[PDB]
């Protein structure tokens, strides 16, 4: 078991970009998937994740209004998309599995997301 | 919302390190260490104040209850040094806290 | 515990409806294969024998394993008897509301050498002690403590090497059987904690090593396995469909009844 | 000397065991108790329904 | 001294043995029993019990409970199809979740027959007539109602009496099938089909649901227990 | 016929025209407790006319975008007469119930609900590292109702209400194993469900323990054409059978 992101992207600001996570390993309707953004001189920070049996996604209320989570069971993969960039969105962004309670066994190597002209 | 107060360690090989992590209130021993590797690699330590997770060596340990906590590594290797972060898994949503890089003495 | 066997038919023009009903009364339809076709005699041997009570829960099961460490402070361990931290004893004992057994207890304990820095280490056998408290008594709190008596609480010694450690326990209950599940509170005030962890009082179990630290440092490892034996069984309940989150209770996030197929025709 | 001797499970020979300890609580699992009701579970009415006849009246 | 000899097998865990075993606590009295209702003696008491089966998996509907209504309405040819699936009582993903399915999903063999239940959760003033088929396996799936009479079949006609039971039987080259997929040891398909159309007066919706049941004769059995693929773990619960 | 009934309980009576048959328990019919499984010694009281009786609880509605609804059983009962009466001043009592659910439709209209009745039916949380409070558990002879989506983790102390895990986590179609009936709107009117004490003591304090859960859910949806009655309620009504109580204290 392991996930697969996609390659680093580069954006104008005001654009939106679109990643992927591509879970192999498991059954993907099972567990929910959750993003966490990772700023270079800060500590990490959670985003928010997406059932991908109900298709419900629940947002932290910093990240309400510029993210948005979708999947699909046929390919296996999880989507995010931002959009309304501004140069704080300049991060490494990680996908990761909730084990049982509260706990994030396996994650994403990560995508290095960066806004410029 | 709950803060997590952990910012550089030195600490030579073979030598006793301590890494402690101040939440602002009481979690009940709802907290998990993660380590990340320089080449941004994150894996899950310990899943409780003290429980190791399967693949782990047995020179990490942690201890601690209600508000303080902290995490010892009674063996230095080159094997250990990356950055090591603290999550609470009680209340919504998840906080991590801030990283704790681990560095040679001399 | 044998089957029933199959009789013949012959075609039927008649006014009675075997194979009409009604599934608003609550009721499965008793039907059989001879009532709507044409049918041969055959005899079956085939026994329900497996499928028993007895057949499906008596078989061990690990319900916990926890390490302690020859020379460390804070080197012992404890638990907190219950059966809700592994996925797959859980799923089987919660098919039924109440349940009544005897219990058999089994104990394999390994051992590992740490990295110490002394030339030419070399160590016995090692002997080990696993004392369970009820809940009342006094608890140990380091290695060379008094608690480890064990005057009236019972307590199992073995050495490395031989067969595993095996007891017997009878039905340990205040009530007359055991809850799996419990719909209510501890106070009569209707708050503080709610479900089965207030039926949960079954003593703790506490494992350490007899020998003294000589020359290197020992990490062992007790698991724990358990069995039941004399079953009851009462009020059979619906397999669970999400994961389980925590051990105190009942709480999930919610899944799909099943996997998805393309079409409804498709096979 | 006690020394019950029962059957074995065969498809389509006898047994001897023999309990050495005091309680009743530490003698081997009962596996050759086959009892079967589904009557309480697959027709739990009040008013019995005949299988030929029609089920409401 | 009497001389023994000791075999191979000795000092071992085998994790399903049955042997006696010292008591812990001598002299223990228990707690006397009490007339609890509902004892379940046999794991083939639980499996008798009709359960609804999720139909209708269309990729939206398994978050819901559409799942279990298959849709039935006003056509305007002849012959079409309601639903089918191949019965795999414990790898098939409809016969999966049942309650029949998911004790059958701790065994490894089965053998028996099967029942069908399915009730017209119409309107009072709708007829209808199906044929509900059953194919045993050796050709294809039938495309045509004039394929699928060819086989096991009832015909269906909605009433006073509101369900009807097709009984799929044990017709099997062994007398054991396997849980798992097996191409060897295959079952068949489950077919339905309008026989007539469904006619209903005005003022009165055309479009009607079908609610189905699964469960097992008295002839079913279960051998080689084993541990369920559904739960799993990675860390304790705690 | 066998579509008529008549249930006589004290001064009550429940009359119904079509129907099915009535399902009891696990085959076994309420009775008073023996006397070799006692465990109090001093002596009960079985008033059993005033309150074994039928109490009608509150309407619902059913609308066509309806997802389902639930009592917990020793607590609707709370407040109505002197049964909730006799629950206050003692501390044991042990209940059997009769259950009568009642829908009314035209041969117009289309439905169909699952009346089932589960012992020991603990709830969930939304925030999966609490429990749900008692006002959202359990309201008095008024239903609490499931949601057809998800409640968020953002909510601390509510109750997980997607309705095809019927609260408990389980398959909603696998609750056809409690005693169960449906209600058809093509063939049935009404459903009578009784049950017997279910229990793992002889008694049991009846505030902090519900041993009982009634839920009535929708499987195929309300459908009607235009013109039809759109307003169709469901009414429940209880009524205790051999009900017996130990422990006469103060009024709590
Ligand atoms: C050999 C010395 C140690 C003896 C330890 C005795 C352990 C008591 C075990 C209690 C069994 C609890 C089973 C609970 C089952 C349920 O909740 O359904």
């Amino acid at each position: 078991v392991q996930l697969q992101q996609s390659a680093a992207e580069l954006a104008r600001p005001g654009a939106s970009v679109k990643m992927s996570c591509k879970a192999s390993g498991y059954t993907f309707t099972t567990y929910t998937m959750h993003w966490v953004k990772q700023r270079p001189g800060q500590g990490l920070e959670w985003i928010g994740y997406i059932n991908p049996s109900s298709r419900y996604t629940e947002y932290n209320q910093k990240f309400k209004d510029k993210t948005t989570l979708t999947a699909d069971k046929s390919s296996s993969t999880a989507y995010m998309q931002l959009s309304s960039l501004t140069f704080e969105d300049s991060a490494v962004y990680y996908c990761a599995r909730r084990s049982e309670a509260d706990r994030f066994v396996y994650w994403g190597q990560g995508t290095l997301v960066t806004v410029s002209a | 919302d709950i803060q997590m107060t952990q910012s550089s360690l030195s600490a030579s090989l073979g030598d006793r390190v301590t890494i402690s992590c101040r939440a602002s209130q009481d979690i009940s021993n709802y907290l998990n260490w993660y380590q990340q590797k320089p080449d941004g690699s994150v894996k899950l330590l310990i899943y409780y104040t003290s429980t190791l997770h399967s693949g782990v060596p047995s020179r990490f340990s942690g201890s601690g209850s209600g508000t303080d906590y902290s995490l010892t590594i009674n063996s230095l290797e080159q094997e250990d040094i990356a950055t090591y972060f603290c999550q609470q898994g009680n209340t919504f949503p998840f906080t991590f806290g801030g990283g704790t890089k681990l560095e040679i003495r001399r | 515990a044998r089957v029933a066997d199959t009789i013949s038919s012959r075609p039927t023009n008649s006014e009675s409806i075997p194979a009409l009903t009604a599934a608003e009364t609550g009721h499965t339809s008793q039907v059989v294969p001879s009532d709507t076709m044409q049918t041969r005699h055959v005899k079956n041997y085939h026994s329900r024998s497996e499928s028993s009570i007895e057949n499906f829960l008596c078989r061990s099961a690990c319900v916990y394993y926890a390490t302690y460490t020859n020379n460390s402070k804070k080197g012992f361990a404890e638990w907190v008897i219950n059966t809700r931290q592994v996925a797959q004893l859980r799923r089987k004992l919660e098919l039924f509301t109440y349940l009544r057994f005897d219990l058999e207890l089994t104990f394999v304990i390994t051992s590992a050498q740490q990295p110490s820095t002394a030339s030419s280490v070399d160590a016995p056998v090692q002997t080990h002690q696993i004392m369970y408290v009820p809940p009342g008594g006094p608890v140990p709190t380091k290695v060379k403590d008094y608690a480890w008596q064990t005057s009236t609480n019972p307590s199992v010694f073995w050495t490395e090497g031989n067969a595993p450690p095996r007891m017997s326990i009878p039905f340990i209950s205040i009530g007359n059987a055991y809850s799996c599940f419990y719909d209510g509170w501890t106070q009569f005030s209707r708050n503080g904690v709610y479900g089965i962890n207030t039926l949960n009082n079954m003593g703790t179990l506490y494992m350490r090593h007899v020998n003294e630290a000589g020359q290197g440092p020992i990490k062992s490892t007790v698991r724990i396995y358990f069995k039941p034996k004399h079953v009851k069984a009462w009020v059979p309940r619906p397999p669970r469909l999400c994961q389980y989150e925590k051990q105190k209770n009942v709480n999930f996030s919610p899944i799909g009844v099943t996997t998805s197929r393309t079409d409804i025709i498709t096979t | 000397m006690g020394a019950q001797v029962s059957t074995q499970k065969t498809g389509a020979i006898h047994y001897t065991n023999i309990n050495y300890y005091k309680d009743a609580a530490s003698n081997s699992a009962n596996r050759q108790d086959f009892t079967q009701d589904p009557g309480k579970f697959t027709e739990p009415v009040k008013d019995i329904m005949v299988k030929t006849m029609p089920a409401l009246n | 001294g009497l001389p023994v000899m000791t075999t191979p097998g000795s000092t071992q865990f085998l994790t399903s043995d049955d042997f006696q075993s010292p008591s812990a606590m001598p002299q223990f009295d228990v707690t006397p029993e009490m007339q609890i209702p509902g004892r379940v003696n046999n794991l083939m008491e639980i499996a008798e019990v009709d359960s609804v089966v999720p139909v209708n998996n269309t990729e939206d509907n398994v978050s819901s409970l559409k799942a279990y209504q298959i849709p039935v309405q006003s056509n305007s040819d002849n012959g079409k199809q309601v639903f089918g699936f191949p019965l795999q009582p414990g790898a098939n993903n409809v016969l999966n979740r049942t309650l029949l399915g998911e004790i059958l999903n701790y065994y490894t063999h089965w053998s028996g027959s099967i029942k069908l239940t399915f009730m017209f959760c119409g309107s009072a003033m709708a007829t209808g007539k199906f044929l509900l088929a059953y194919s045993p396996p050796g050709a294809g799936v039938p495309k045509n109602r004039k394929d699928a009479m060819l086989g096991t079949h009832v015909i269906w006609d909605v009433g006073l009496q509101s369900s009807c039971v097709l009984c799929v039987p044990w017709i099997s080259q062994t007398h054991y099938r396997y849980v798992v997929e097996d191409e060897y040891t295959a079952a068949g398909y489950v077919t339905c089909w309008y026989q007539t159309n469904i006619v209903v007066p005005a003022d009165v919706q055309s479009s009607c649901d079908i609610l189905c049941f699964v469960s097992a004769c008295n002839d079913f059995s279960v051998r080689m227990l084993k541990d369920t693929p559904f739960i799993r773990q990675d860390t304790f619960y705690q | 016929s066998d579509r008529v009934r008549s249930i006589t309980l004290g001064n009550s009576t429940i009359t119904t025209q079509e129907c099915a048959n009535v399902v009891v328990g696990y085959g076994v019919w309420p009775e008073y407790l023996k006397d070799n499984e006692a465990t109090a010694e001093d002596q009960p009281t079985q008033p059993d006319v005033a309150t074994c009786r039928f109490y009608t609880l509150e309407s619902v509605q059913w609308m066509k975008n309806s997802a389902g609804w639930w009592w917990k059983l020793p607590d609707a009962l709370s407040q109505m007469g002197l049964f909730g009466q006799n629950m206050q001043y003692h501390y044991l009592g042990r209940t059997g119930y009769t259950i009568h659910v009642q829908c009314n439709a035209s041969k117009f209209h289309q439905g169909c609900l699952l009346v089932v009745c589960v012992p020991e039916a603990e709830m969930g949380c939304s925030n999966l590292n609490n429990t749900p409070e008692f006002s959202e558990l359990s309201g008095g002879d008024s239903a609490r109702m499931f949601t057809d989506t998800q409640v968020g983790e953002s909510n601390a102390k509510k109750v997980q209400t997607a309705v095809w895990n019927a609260g408990m986590g389980v398959g909603v179609g696998n609750l056809t194993i409690f005693p169960h009936q449906w209600i058809n709107l093509r063939t049935n009117n009404s459903a009578t469900l009784v049950m017997p004490y279910i229990n793992s003591v002889p008694m049991d304090n009846m505030f902090r323990h519900n041993n009982l859960t009634l839920m009535i859910i929708p499987f195929v949806p309300l459908n009607y054409s235009e013109g039809s009655s759109p307003y169709v309620p469901i009414t429940v009504t209880i009524a205790p059978m051999c009900a017996e109580y130990n422990g006469l204290r103060l009024a709590s």
